[PDB]
């Protein structure tokens, strides 16, 4: 029924708060990947042999 | 020992099977459960082309769209690019032009580019007709092949073909 | 009014899909942080001077 | 030159102000916009204790609850721990016992522990009464001080006190 189908789509948390949690997690992902990429490019430009899957 | 070392990069959307193409070619290994590539890696394999020993140096990284600190260095010195999409995910094929643009921005204009339709084993889930992509590659001056890293179909042929084009260029 | 307050709480995306996106992003965060921590502990146990804020 | 080198670690929930306590003490710097600490870092400062030159080596990392590859090495050789909470966020104070347990699991049982109520400038937003936390520290054998990395209140005193206890232990 409709009320059951509607209930499953309503979170206990406000959508504003859910959106804030999305942005916070995306920011961290992007910061972590950048931190990693900065390490990797340093290795690429010094001793890229470190990157070989042997 | 080798006569020539050719750096070839794998590019294409996240999830298309780049890492499994690498592992199949260089280790004869495949992982159904492989996760997104965190860093940058390469593996080697030596093949014979026109009497000469070609050490293929195949590079791999996640197919992220964002600016990355690794991008310039990734394409640096690359003589070939395997531009991979997923035959069972039309979006990854739509994004091919975006990868062609990344090549123009970050790689040698002389780079050999081969278009690769991966996951050809997914017959029932196919979203990109082979004839359509074949036509597209021709229109754009790219070599083309369909592969399955899973069942091995055309994987050897794919790398053999691009490395041979690079050698003869 | 009620229908307006309700509308703001209904995403165009199904909550099942929204939950899947949460789990996917949390997995990546945890994988990236672990990848970073593995690099850092290696440095801690070889040349920890690299970690100094000078 | 120095007479003794004391490794002191900052611990406590994400957001409590660990990194700003570090920057205030070692650089006389504060950032309202500081983001979560990605890796592990340390900074030094030499102070005089009982006629002797004590080089304080203050370590910092994000206050994550999860298992981390860095944890054992982080506490390794530490003679002091600044266990920080946010006076304006009651949850960070609730989690103090969890940090005491991490110390038992990962650090020397002889480690000097000082409880730090940070952000004392946030008078209007206070959730943890000073008298309550003071009592808690006493009940648990911990030294106690309230700080503001923002306005500098008690920051010097906090580090001076813990380093002096370590020296005299
Ligand atoms: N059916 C089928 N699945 C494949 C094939 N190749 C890869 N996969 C699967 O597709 C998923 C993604 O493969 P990956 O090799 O990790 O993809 P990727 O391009 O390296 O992804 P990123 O590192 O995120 O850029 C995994 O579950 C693989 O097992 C294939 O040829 N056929
Ligand atoms: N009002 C006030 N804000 C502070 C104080 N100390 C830190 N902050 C702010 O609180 C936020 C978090 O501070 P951080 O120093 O980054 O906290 P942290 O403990 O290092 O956080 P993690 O690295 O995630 O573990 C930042 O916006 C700081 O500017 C303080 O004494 N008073
Ligand atoms: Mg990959
Ligand atoms: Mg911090």
């Amino acid at each position: 029924a409709f009320s059951e189908s509607l209930a499953a789509e309503i979170s206990s948390v406000s959508r504003d708060e859910l959106m804030e949690a999305i942005q916070k997690q995306e920011e961290i992902n992007f910061r972590l990947q950048d931190y990693i990429d900065r390490i990797i490019v340093a290795i690429m430009e010094t001793n890229p042999s470190i990157l070989e899957v042997k | 020992e080798y006569d020539y070392l050719f750096k070839v990069v794998l590019i294409g959307d996240s999830g298309v099977g780049k890492s499994n193409l690498l592992s199949r070619f260089t280790r004869n290994e495949f992982n159904l459960e492989s996760k997104s590539t965190i860093g940058v890696e390469f593996a080697t394999r030596s093949i014979q082309v026109d009497g000469k020993t070609i050490k293929a140096q195949i590079w791999d990284t996640a197919g992220l769209e964002r600016y990355r600190a690794i991008t310039s260095a990734y394409y640096r010195g690359a003589v070939g690019a395997l531009l991979v999409y997923d035959i069972a995910k039309h979006l990854t094929y739509e994004n091919v032009e975006r990868w062609l643009k990344e090549l123009r921005d970050h790689a040698d204009s002389n780079i050999v580019i081969m278009l690769v339709g991966n996951k050809s084993d997914l017959r029932h889930l196919r979203a990109v007709p082979t004839d359509e992509a074949r036509a597209f590659a021709e229109k754009n001056g790219l070599s083309f092949i369909e592969t399955s890293a899973l069942d091995s179909t055309n994987v050897e042929a794919a790398f053999q073909t691009i490395l041979t084009e690079i050698y003869r260029i």
